RNA sequence: UCCCCUGCUCGGCGCCGGCCCGAAGCGUUUACUUUGAAAAAA
RNA sequence: UGGUGACUCUAGAUAACCUCGGGCCGAUCGCACGCCCGGCGGCGACGACCCAUUCGAACGUCUGCCCUAUCAACUUUCGAUGGUAGUCGCCGUGCCUACCAUGGUGACCACGGGUGACGGGGAAUCAGGGUUCGAUUCCGGAGAGGGAGCCUGAGAAACGGCUACCACAUCCAAGGAAGGCAGCAGGCGCGCAAAU
RNA sequence: AAACUGCGAAUGGCUCAUUAAAUCAGUUAUGGUUCCUUUGGUCGCUCGACUUGGAUAACUGUGGUAAUUCU
């Protein structure tokens, strides 16, 4: 029974994207997850639910209102180019290297330790 | 260098005399009459009215037919009318000095709930505000120091998610109904 | 570009010098008029 | 220090850049360009905070690598390129042009212009230089070196250049009774008519400009800018037409607009 | 409340060498009084 | 020719110079391709002696600094003051050399000393006048134990660059080798006093 | 990958020890100098090969010192 309204809707031909501030109405219920929001934005924009990106949902005090942002693309690759990688990882389409910064910095100093082709060998 | 604010100020002032009878009795009477928590709240209201009176005296010091005096006088007069402690007939700058602290305590949310007729006593009004049962224009308030406006006095009502205003029954009612159904079946 | 653009500055400088010379001629003609009257 | 300064803090920025106060520690220092550090508008703050096209500082450099923004008709890939006063910003994709004219307050404001207005740009000459074998040169306020003008060009008068060829079409003589633009200081963005000019030898000269409603003010000679012959301009004015109305009249028109809107 | 009790080389609200007005240039210097410019942000 | 309130300004002509530890006058690269009888072309990147602009930096003008007389006179052929001619410096100039005259500041507090003194935008308190603090996030200055010297580079007397000293200090087959947390965490010492 | 080359490492960060017309603050000048980069100009203006030379990296192999981002 939740409803979605639009605000500050504007398009970017030079970014091939559409930007708007969405308003979420969920009275008597907890905060709706982003997947249902994405599927509803896919419904009212007549779009496949893969280029639909939403972020930043802050809940008001009292329940019933939650202000968020939505991002609407045209195609998959044009969405994949001009996107932050963490939203792609949230959608599951990107994977980053899993190592921590301390061993990277220590391994960089171990490449500093020697010279030559063995610089790649000492870092394993 | 970090990116913070570092801006804050006090909202209350401690009086110079700590122990004398008359002002202690007057503050204690005001605390009892309007159901407030401690002396810091009435000192805060006195501090705000003192700053407003100081600004009004500074505007009345400057001579007539000046742009900044008329601009700030009309701005402060419009704000003080719209907060609900003045009348449109008394639309003058020299009547700001005649105000008292009880007029500022009239527009508090606790006494407005008590005088509207949504609670029995003013302490019942305060423990109704702190309880999150009412709303002001489709949005609940929890703080008893919610100053209201002249156009916002009519729109105050019970919240949707409250058994007093129609909604889901509370914990104790559901516990007693569960106890009754356990004793019946 | 250097040759052609120098050619239009040659034409413009010649026209402006001619205009200044005839203006000075009118000025000394007015000087002779006020000296003769 | 031991060399040139390279970073820039948030509150060290000029007020007309006019950002917030808590989103970071550093502000975008512009790259070196035709304008000064203080009175300029970078591309990053314009695209991020005026047209609201992009939200984040990587998106604007993605735009600049996508080659969609042109300043004075040439594609600029610099993200902190200083686009100052009297500049034309052309976007080839969406098809709109922007010209930076100061409004009634001391800040830059957007001004959507026609493409037929977007092929020219005004300049103010700083000094007249004679070249090697007697070449008359130009020193404009936008660092454009022009060779061989009309010989009537003086120190103070303004010129019109064509963006494609970089040559003078027509010029406006600096005389008493021409339309005025003020750039810098307190009086910034007021449209008036130049009335009196006084010479102070050994110091800065001061002019006196009378507005259309009868208001008069004085500015220095170095901060003057002529935009029109007589009272007829050569560009399109922004909203308000450069009056600097008082805050009481602004309050009156704001409350009238709010009462009419409801 | 407001107009009046500063003088000799060039030129435009206007006329038939004559009237007036306006200007590249000048008039004992100080303090003080009033206005205007510039005087970073927080 | 041109401009400034002001040139020994820019420009014009003449007679030479033009430094081999030496000014310029493209022995570079990518993409898409071509027309016309081997020659002839587009859109860029990198570099370049100069010229202006931009980020500056640097040296100067006028005015404004806490306490102290149990500090009343101070500086000077070991430059203090000025002149002239120069060295050097990126330029002005005792910045420094050679020669001259005896100058320059002060009872309107110079000079000397102290500071539990970084300066300022500021903060507390506040009828009006005032008193105290400002190590502290923004600006400017100074230093990386303390003085001294230097390379590279446009810009450093740089210290997460080098070199000499002393104080301190690591490893060591005793021959030598390697350093500066007033950066982020953390340890010792210190102290009423300050975090992963 | 490694390595030669050009660039940036003189920015940022911390502290207040020295310093009392010194620093700094407002107002000025460089018509008494320098200026990486960016922007714009100049780049057949001069009257006399359809592409030149030999060295070095990286690499291979042989080594020393107890030890260094040593060679």
């Amino acid at each position: 029974t939740v409803t979605i309204r639009t605000r500050k809707f504007m398009t970017n031909r030079l970014l091939q994207r559409k930007q708007m501030v969405i308003d979420v109405l969920h009275p008597g219920k907890a905060t709706v997850p982003k997947t249902e929001i994405r599927e509803k934005l896919a419904k009212m924009y007549k779009t496949t639910p893969d280029v639909i990106f939403v972020f930043g949902f802050r809940t008001h005090f009292g329940g019933g209102k939650t202000t968020g942002f939505g991002m609407i693309y045209d195609s998959l690759d044009y969405a994949k180019k001009n996107e932050p990688k963490h939203r792609l990882a949230r959608h599951g389409l990107y994977e980053k290297k899993k190592t921590s910064r301390k061993q990277r910095k220590e391994r960089k100093n171990r490449m500093k330790k020697v010279r030559g082709t063995a610089k790649a060998n000492v870092g394993a | 260098p970090v990116a913070r604010s570092w801006v804050c100020r006090k909202t209350y002032v401690t009086p110079r005399r700590p122990f004398e009878k008359s002002r202690l009795d007057q503050e204690l009477k005001l605390i009892g009459e309007y159901g407030l928590r401690n002396k810091r709240e009435v000192w805060r209201v006195k501090f705000t009215l003192a700053k407003i009176r100081k600004a009004a005296r500074e505007l009345l010091t400057l001579d007539e037919k000046d742009p900044r005096r008329l601009f700030e006088g009309n701005a402060l007069l419009r704000r003080l009318v719209r907060i609900g402690v003045l009348d449109e007939g008394k639309m003058k700058l020299d009547y700001i000095l005649g105000l008292k602290i009880e007029d500022f305590l009239e527009r508090r949310l606790q006494t407005q709930v008590f005088k509207l007729g949504l609670a029995k006593s003013i302490h019942h009004a305060r423990v109704l505000i702190r309880q999150r049962h009412i709303r002001v224009r489709k949005q609940v308030v929890n703080i008893p120091s919610f100053i209201v406006r002249l156009d916002s006095q009519k729109h105050i009502d019970f919240s949707l998610r409250s058994p007093y205003g129609g909604g889901r029954p509370g914990r104790v009612k559901r516990k007693n109904a569960k106890k009754g159904q356990g004793g019946a079946g | 570009k250097n040759k052609e653009e120098a050619a239009e500055y040659a034409k413009l400088l010649a026209k402006r010098m001619k205009e200044a010379k005839e203006k000075r001629q009118e000025q000394i003609a007015k000087r002779r008029r006020l000296s003769s009257l | 220090a031991r060399g040139p300064k390279k970073h820039l803090k948030r509150v060290a920025a000029p007020k007309h850049w006019m950002l917030d106060k808590l989103t970071g520690v550093f502000a975008p220092r512009p790259s070196t360009g035709p304008h000064k550090l203080r009175e300029c508008l970078p591309l990053i703050i314009f695209l991020r905070n005026r047209l609201k096209y992009a939200l984040t500082g990587d998106e604007v450099k993605k735009i600049c690598m996508q080659r969609f923004i042109k300043i004075d008709g040439k594609v600029r890939t610099d993200i902190t390129y200083p686009a100052g006063f009297m500049d034309v910003i052309s976007i080839d994709k969406t098809g709109e042009n922007f010209r930076l004219i100061y409004d009634t307050k001391g800040r830059f404001a957007v001004h959507r212009i026609t493409p037929e207005e977007a092929k020219y740009k005004l300049c103010k000459v700083r000094k007249i230089f004679v070249g090697t074998k007697g070449i008359p040169h130009l020193v404009t306020h936008d660092a454009r070196t022009i060779r061989y003008p009309d010989p009537l060009i003086k120190v103070n008068d303004t010129i019109q250049i064509d963006l494609e060829t970089g040559k003078i079409t027509d010029f406006i003589k600096f005389d008493t009774g021409n339309l005025c633009m003020v750039t810098g200081g307190a009086n910034l963005g007021r449209i008036g008519v130049i009335t009196n000019r006084e010479r102070h030898p050994g110091s800065f000269d001061v002019v006196h400009v009378k507005d259309a409603n009868g208001n008069s003010f004085a500015t220095r000679l170095s901060n003057i800018f002529v935009i029109g012959k007589g009272n007829k301009p050569w560009i399109s004015l922004p909203r308000g037409k450069g009056i600097r109305l008082t805050i009481a009249e602004e309050r009156d028109k704001r409350l009238a607009a709010k009462q009419s809107s409801g």
